[PDB]
C-alpha cells in the first residue's frame, strides 16, 4: 500500500532462484546415479529422517555452469545474507522430487504410520462425496535438513563463513546470517517435548482444524467454524488432541568463552542455543565444540515494560557440531 | 423428589425427640430426656442441643440414620425447620445448631478419602497452631440503588456475593457484595491446624494434616496440644493458591479456573485424651 | 466392520479370543524355559477373587508372546495403552457371568456383577528411564525404576458435576465426560422463562481422589553429566498412599503431557509441553 508500509526494491530477486535449486537437486551428476537420488529415496524408504545437505556441493555446481555455458547468479553468498528463507523452500523444492510408495506401507516402523493413512484417505474421503482445503504442507515432512560450511581449501581457489570467531566478536550486524563459533558448553537442560503443528477435533462436524506455531507463545482458538456446523445456531465444541499432531524435541544451553580468546580486563559471556529436531543429546557439558548453525533474534515477548529494544534475547539455533577428543 | 423424602426425614426426626429414647426408670432418663434437654436451655439461652447418635439408631433400628450417616449435608436445612416446629410450640432473636456425638468409629487421617463427602464421621489428631476469633457473615442485608434496602435472603453462601432477583429500583441485577451492618447476623469461628497421633504412625516421615473449622459454641474448647475427637462434615473448599503441580482442572466455558482441597468442619468437640 | 475411527482396534464380537485366552494357557509361557503347574495360573485366581471381589488383576503377561492368535491385540496393546484396557474390563466383567450361568447361583443372587473392575497389567519389556524416551512415543506403556523423593497429599477431582437455579426450581446435574465441563442456559421448571443464572452447588456432588508422587529415577550408565531427574506421576484412587518416601520401586504407565499457561489469567498458552507418567500398576519397593 501506499504512504504507509511502502516498497522498497531490493537488487537481488527470488523469482528467478527457485529454478536452480531444481536442478541442485536429483538432475545431478557430479556424484552410477547421483547422491540426492538415493539419500531421499533411503529417507523415503524409512530408514533416515535426517537430510544433511552440503553446501560445498553448492559451490563446486556453479563452477561447472560459471563461465562454461549460461550465466548464472549466486546462491552461496544468497545463502550468506538470508539463510533462513533458504530452508522452507530448500524443502519446498523436495516433495516435489520425492516417491512416496517406494517403501511397503507395513506395519510400526514408526507411530502415526496408520494413522497418518487414514489422516490422508479421509480428506479424500472428505472431496469425493461433494458435487477443498487440506493437510498443511509443514505438517507432512517426516525428515529434516541441515547445512555444513566450508572452512579447508575451497576458498582458497578463487575469492568466509567458518571461521572461529569468538563470543564477544558477535556483532549485531550478524543477526541473520550463518556463523561459527567455539567454547565451553555449560547449564545444558534436558528434553522435552515442543509442538509445531496442533491437530483439534470438532467432534460433532469432524473438521480438524489446525494452526502454525510460533515460538514461547501460542493462542487457542474459539469454537468452530467451519461451515458444516456453524451458519446456523449448534456449533461444535472442539478439543486438542495429542494423538493427532506432530511433536519435536527440543533442548538448551550456554556457551561461554574458551578462556583463550578472553581479555586481560572484562569478563566471559554467553550465548543461549536451541537444538532442534534430531541432533538431540548429542552434547555434553564441559567439554570443547565448534558449533554452527543461523542466529536470529527472539520476539516480542509481552507485559510491555523492558520491552522496544524488543528483549531481543539473541538465541542461536544449531545445524551442524563438530566435537574435539574423539 | 427430594422435597419428599426431606420432609420425611424432617417429620421423622419431630417424632423422634418428642418421643423418649431411654428405657432405664426410676433412676433418671425417665419421660422424654429431649423435652427435659430444652427447658434446661430455656433458663440459660445458649442455643444448642447434644443428643446422641446412638439413640437415634436405637429406635428404628438404624432405618434413619444411615441416610445421616451418609447425606449429612443435605438434611441441615430439613432438620434445622424440623426443630424449629417444634419450640415453637413449646418456647415463645434466635438461632438453633445441632450437635452431634457417641459415634461408634474413630477415623484417622490417612483414611479421608473423597466417597465420604457431605457424609458424617469422626477423626482424632493433635491440635498445633490456633488463631483468633472473628465473624463470620451467614446472612446479609444488601441494598441496591433505590431506598429499600430489603435483603434478607439469598447468597448466604461460601463466596461472599449479593442477590440477583426481586429488585429493589426498575433496574435489572446491579453491582452487589455489599453488607450492611445494621441487620445482619453474625456467628464466630477460628481455624486450627490438626496432626496426626505420634503413637500411631509407621516410621517418621512428616505426617498429613488438614485444617478445621469450629463453628458456633465450640470455640476456644481446643488447647494447643491435645487430643480430640470430633464430629462428621467434610466440606471442600475453593482457594486460589494452588500451583506449581498441574493437573487436569476443569474450567469454566469471566474466565476462572477451579482448584479445590479438603477442609473439615465440626459442631461439637471433646476433648478425651 | 465398524473399526474405531481414530483407533484401529478391532470391535466387539471379536475381542473374544480373550475369553479363550483366560481358559487355555498351560505350558506356552514354560516353551521358552524348557519346563525347568501343569494347569492355567487365570483359573485358580478368578475363583477366590469372586469372594472378595477387590479385583486388582495382578497379570504378569508375558503371556500373549506365546499364545495363538494374540500377537496382535498385544501389539494394540502398547500403541493404545488406554481403550484397549477399557475394553477389556467390560470382559472382565462379563467372563465372571459365565461361571454363574453354568454353576449354581452363588452369593444370594448377585451384587459382585454390579461391581466394576480393573486390569494392572505391566511387564512390557524393559525401558530406559527418561533420558531414552524419545517423544514421539507418546502412549505407550512403560517401565520406571528409581526411589521416591517428597510426595503430596490427596486431591479431589470433579467426576459427577451438579447445578442448581436461582429460582426453587428442579436441581439437575450433568457429567464432565472430558477435560472442560459444561453448562446449560435453559432449565426445566425453567426459570423465569429461561433467564436466569445457573449455579454451581459443589458440595453435594462426588468426587474422585488424586495423588500427585514425585518420582526420582537413577539414570545409572553415566554420561558424566548427570542430573538427579524428577519425574511426576499421577496415581488414582486404588493405589493411593501405597509408596512411601525413600523406596526404589519398578512402576509400569501410560505417559502423557499437558499444556500449561503464561499468566494463569489470560487465554494464551505456552508452546513446551510437560510430562508425567500416569500410572497403572505399582509393583514391588
Amino acid at each position: 500500500m501506499s504512504a504507509a508500509l511502502p516498497s522498497i526494491q531490493l537488487p537481488v530477486d527470488y523469482n528467478n532462484l527457485f529454478n536452480e535449486i531444481t536442478d541442485f537437486l536429483v538432475t545431478f551428476k557430479q556424484d552410477k546415479g547421483p547422491k540426492y537420488m538415493a539419500m531421499l529415496q533411503k529417507v523415503a524408504n524409512r530408514e533416515l529422517n535426517s537430510v544433511i545437505i552440503d553446501l560445498d556441493d553448492i559451490l563446486q555446481y556453479q563452477n561447472e555452469k560459471f563461465l562454461q555455458g549460461t550465466q548464472a547468479d549466486d546462491l552461496v553468498s544468497a545463502i550468506q545474507q538470508n539463510a533462513n528463507h533458504f530452508t522452507e523452500l530448500f524443502c519446498r523444492a523436495i516433495d516435489n522430487n520425492m516417491p512416496l510408495p517406494t517403501k511397503e506401507i507395513d506395519y510400526k516402523d514408526d507411530v502415526l504410520d496408520v494413522i497418518l493413512n487414514q489422516r490422508r484417505l479421509r480428506n479424500e474421503r472428505m472431496l469425493s462425496d461433494r458435487t477443498t482445503e487440506l493437510f498443511p504442507p509443514n505438517l507432512t515432512r517426516r525428515y529434516f535438513l541441515y547445512f555444513k560450511p566450508l572452512s579447508q581449501n575451497c576458498a582458497r581457489r578463487y575469492r568466509i563463513s567458518s571461521k572461529p570467531l569468538s563470543v564477544r566478536q558477535i556483532k549485531g550486524d550478524f543477526l541473520g546470517q550463518l556463523i561459527t563459533v567455539r567454547g565451553i558448553i555449560t547449564r545444558v537442560s534436558d528434553v522435552k517435548p515442543a509442538v509445531e503443528v496442533i491437530a483439534y477435533t470438532c467432534d460433532q462436524c469432524g473438521y480438524e482444524v489446525f494452526q502454525e506455531v510460533n515460538s514461547r507463545t501460542f493462542t487457542p482458538l474459539s469454537e468452530c467454524t467451519s461451515e458444516e456446523c456453524s451458519q446456523n445456531q449448534t456449533k461444535g465444541q472442539l478439543f486438542m488432541s495429542t494423538r493427532a499432531s506432530k511433536f519435536s524435541a527440543f533442548q538448551e544451553c550456554k556457551i561461554q568463552e574458551l578462556s583463550q580468546q578472553v581479555p586481560v580486563g572484562h569478563i566471559p559471556r554467553s550465548l543461549n542455543i536451541h537444538v532442534n529436531g534430531t541432533l538431540v543429546r548429542s552434547l555434553s557439558p564441559g567439554d570443547i565444540v565448534d558449533v554452527t548453525g543461523i542466529f536470529l533474534p527472539a520476539p516480542y515477548t509481552g507485559f510491555k515494560a523492558l520491552k522496544a529494544g524488543l528483549l531481543t534475547e539473541t538465541y542461536l539455533e544449531a545445524q551442524f557440531v563438530r566435537q574435539h577428543k574423539k | 423428589v427430594d422435597d419428599v423424602t426431606g420432609e420425611k426425614v424432617r417429620e421423622a426426626f419431630e417424632q423422634f425427640l418428642e418421643d423418649f429414647s431411654v428405657q432405664s426408670t426410676d433412676t433418671g432418663e425417665v419421660e422424654k430426656v429431649y423435652r427435659a434437654q430444652i427447658e434446661f436451655m430455656k433458663i440459660y439461652d445458649l442455643n444448642t442441643i447434644y443428643i446422641d447418635y446412638q439413640h437415634l439408631s436405637m429406635r428404628e433400628n438404624g432405618a434413619l440414620a444411615m441416610a445421616i450417616s451418609e447425606q449429612y449435608y443435605r438434611f441441615l436445612p430439613f432438620l434445622q425447620k424440623g426443630l424449629r416446629r417444634v419450640v415453637r410450640k413449646y418456647a415463645p432473636e434466635r438461632v438453633f445448631q445441632i450437635s452431634f456425638f457417641n459415634l461408634p468409629t474413630v477415623h484417622r487421617i490417612r483414611d479421608i478419602r473423597s466417597e465420604k463427602i457431605g457424609s458424617l464421621l469422626s477423626i482424632s489428631g493433635t491440635v498445633t497452631r490456633t488463631s483468633e476469633v472473628r465473624p463470620e457473615l451467614y446472612k446479609a442485608s444488601f441494598t441496591c440503588d433505590m431506598c429499600r434496602a430489603i435483603v434478607d435472603n439469598v447468597e448466604q453462601s461460601f463466596k461472599y456475593t449479593e442477590p440477583t432477583f426481586c429488585p429493589n429500583p426498575s433496574c435489572e441485577n446491579r453491582a452487589f457484595w455489599t453488607l450492611n451492618v445494621t441487620r445482619s447476623r453474625f456467628l464466630d469461628w477460628q481455624k486450627v491446624r490438626i496432626q496426626e497421633n505420634a503413637n500411631e504412625i509407621p516410621t517418621g516421615s512428616m505426617p498429613r494434616t488438614l485444617d478445621v473449622i469450629l463453628r458456633g459454641d465450640s470455640v476456644e474448647r481446643a488447647k494447643p496440644g491435645d487430643r480430640c475427637k470430633f464430629t462428621g462434615v467434610e466440606i471442600v473448599v475453593p482457594d486460589v493458591t494452588q500451583l506449581g503441580l498441574p493437573g487436569v482442572k476443569p474450567s469454566s466455558t469471566g474466565v476462572r479456573d477451579l482448584t479445590y482441597k479438603i477442609s473439615f468442619l465440626a459442631c461439637h468437640v471433646i476433648s478425651i485424651g | 466392520l465398524r473399526i474405531i475411527w481414530g483407533t484401529n482396534v478391532s470391535i466387539q464380537e471379536c475381542t473374544t479370543n480373550f475369553r479363550n485366552f483366560l481358559m487355555s494357557f498351560k505350558y506356552k509361557f514354560r516353551k521358552i524355559l524348557d519346563e525347568r503347574d501343569e494347569e492355567l495360573y487365570y483359573i485358580k485366581q478368578l475363583n477366590e477373587m469372586r469372594e472378595l471381589g477387590t479385583s486388582n488383576l495382578n497379570l504378569d503377561a508375558r503371556n500373549l508372546l506365546a499364545y495363538k492368535q494374540t500377537e496382535d491385540l498385544y501389539h494394540q496393546l502398547l500403541n493404545y495403552p488406554q481403550e484397549v484396557i477399557s475394553i477389556m474390563d467390560q470382559t472382565i466383567k462379563d467372563c465372571m457371568v459365565s461361571l454363574i450361568v453354568d454353576n449354581n447361583l452363588d452369593y444370594d443372587l448377585d451384587e459382585i456383577e454390579t461391581k466394576f473392575y480393573k486390569v494392572r497389567p505391566y511387564n512390557v519389556g524393559s525401558c530406559k528411564g527418561m533420558r531414552e524416551l524419545n517423544p514421539n512415543d507418546i502412549d505407550k506403556l512403560i517401565n520406571l525404576k528409581g526411589l521416591v523423593l517428597r510426595s503430596t497429599p490427596v486431591i479431589p477431582d470433579m467426576k459427577v458435576a451438579f447445578f442448581k437455579c436461582n429460582v426453587c426450581d428442579h436441581t439437575m446435574a450433568v457429567e464432565i465426560d472430558r477435560g472442560v465441563i459444561q453448562e446449560p442456559a435453559r432449565c426445566e421448571r425453567i426459570d423465569c422463562n429461561e433467564p436466569n443464572s445457573m449455579s454451581l452447588i459443589h458440595n453435594r456432588c462426588s468426587f474422585a481422589d488424586k495423588q500427585v508422587i514425585k518420582l526420582q529415577e537413577t539414570p545409572d550408565f553415566v554420561p558424566d553429566g548427570q542430573t538427579p531427574h524428577s519425574i511426576s506421576l499421577c496415581v488414582y484412587d486404588e493405589l493411593v498412599d501405597s509408596c512411601r518416601a525413600g523406596d526404589r520401586i519398578e512402576v509400569t504407565g501410560t505417559f502423557r503431557s499437558i499444556p500449561i499457561r503464561a499468566n494463569s489469567r489470560q487465554r494464551v498458552l505456552k508452546s513446551l509441553y510437560k510430562t508425567y507418567v500416569d500410572v497403572v500398576h505399582v509393583k514391588k519397593v
